[PDB]
């Protein structure tokens, strides 16, 4: 027997900046968004789901400086909370 | 301790795990074959070199491994090569015994999408975000059905600084 | 004195279906997504933020029938949790 | 009770509110002027009538009012008229004394965006999602800076049924 399934589901995309806008990269320290994501993943993977971690990353960019960017979550079809449960 | 497999990622304890029907199921650590792909474009034909990309590769690769993923790293690919590689990654049988995946794209970017190695204003070489989802969805990647697919993109979405002025 | 601010921030879009795909509407009962959103807002506005409510809406569409659709959250720049606090 | 201003929306109690730095601030109920806009296209020139749209209008209008928003309802508009109306909604001074807003778009839809009243395959009349965000952002709508802007869309994103088959 065959069953129907959603073609697109359980996706989440996290981009470094909003449409039309730039993303920044330090020539020796690396990309700002990437470094910020790693920092937040290391800290919040244990206690938060990926949607919440991504929100926290956006918040860390809230106060703009000379080099400003606002990371964006796009095309979400997560129907559940995705916890990484690091260590398990 | 950072000497372990999870490195600098803070561990989720057994009491913490129990405290957390609304969650994606996690496969047994012993049997699961978690996969992740990183595509990073550093060297280009026309667009200036992406200095510091090696720090991003090192960082993301170590992090994804820390979270339990076997990481495939591919560098300096055209939009056609990325499509081919993403198609190849979708066909990997380890996905069947995996509970999730992570895709990382790092390159120069425009409004239309991610730049390949041969990109120029005259002869564009762009991978659209729409193409990434299509190759990883239930039709083209049935192995990752009902499983979280996380896409990370480091790129410009255009030329604008993304700021407006306001007074106090 | 002038200060810098992100051009695009604190946005969330909730669409009735994924790109390329259809959304359904009963000729007398109304749109499926709209009716489902109202039902979930009425129930979960008190205890959940808008991102979580929207996720629950996606979950209610999980098991596809003859008329299937998967609502999508798009272009999120919410840096905080938005609770409606109904009654206050 | 449903006889109140919140109607069928379950109330958040004082003990529940205290249980909930990571949250958007809420303005004083006495002084705030919350605004919401619904654009619904039922009657078209070429595309068949959207029967049941009145149920959607009634439902969403009552719900947004229940959550404390003054609701503006506009019907059967072209893409140009929607742009004009969205520009007018962005200029409303009540937004300054509001903590958030809700935009609702309900119409026939294609991949490119939302259909206006005059839309046809020969002479398209489409409002892009990209245009909605641009009119409501910090540059074109400074009054809603740092405030949640929720956009709800009822429309097709294309022609496909959105399904794939799998066997047990």
């Amino acid at each position: 027997a065959i069953k129907k399934a959603h073609i697109e589901k359980d996706f989440i995309a996290f981009c470094s900046s909003t449409p039309d806008n730039v993303s920044w990269r330090h020539p020796t320290m690396g990309s700002v968004f990437i470094g910020r994501l790693i920092e937040h993943m290391q800290e919040y993977a244990c206690s938060c789901d990926v949607e919440e971690i991504f929100r926290k990353v956006r918040f860390s960019f809230e106060q703009p400086d000379g080099r400003a960017q606002m990371p964006t979550t796009e095309r979400v079809t997560l129907t559940r909370c995705f916890y990484l449960f690091p260590g398990h | 301790t950072s000497s372990g497999s999870e490195g600098n990622v803070k561990l989720c304890s057994l009491e913490e795990a129990q405290r957390i029907a609304e969650i994606y199921p996690i496969m047994d650590k012993s049997s699961r074959t978690r996969l992740a792909l990183i595509i990073c474009n550093e060297e280009f034909d026309s667009i200036p070199r992406r200095t510091g990309a090696e720090v991003d590769i090192t960082g993301m690769t170590m992090l994804l491994q820390n979270l339990g993923y076997s990481v495939d790293v591919k560098k300096n690919l055209t939009a056609s090569d990325m499509t081919t590689e993403l198609e190849a990654f979708a066909h990997r049988p380890e996905h069947k015994t995996s509970d999730s995946t992570f895709l990382v794209f790092m390159s120069h970017g425009i409004r239309e999408g991610i730049c390949g190695k041969k990109h120029s204003e005259q002869v564009p070489d762009i991978l659209q975000l729409n193409a990434i989802f299509n190759m990883l969805n239930t039709k083209n990647c049935p192995s990752l059905k009902d499983k979280p697919k996380v896409i990370i993109i480091q790129a410009c979405a255009g030329d604008s600084p993304g700021v407006v002025w306001f007074k106090d």
